[PDB]
C-alpha cells in the first residue's frame, strides 16, 4: 500500500 | 485471503485497510499467512 506505518496498536485499532 | 484468528481486516472510508492483530498485538499493511 505504500502507506505510512499503521497506528500504533494497543488493544483496538483507531485510525 | 486467509484470515488469521485474533486478526481483524478492517478498511475505513478514507481507504484505510489495516490487518491489526489482538494475539501479538502488531498492525500491518501486509497480508499475514500464518
Amino acid at each position: 500500500e505504500l502507506e505510512s506505518p499503521p497506528p500504533p496498536y494497543s488493544r483496538y485499532p483507531m485510525d | 485471503p486467509g484470515l488469521p484468528s485474533g486478526w481483524e481486516e478492517r478498511k475505513d472510508a478514507k481507504g484505510r485497510t489495516y490487518y491489526v492483530n489482538h494475539n501479538n498485538r502488531t498492525t500491518t499493511w501486509t497480508r499475514p499467512i500464518g
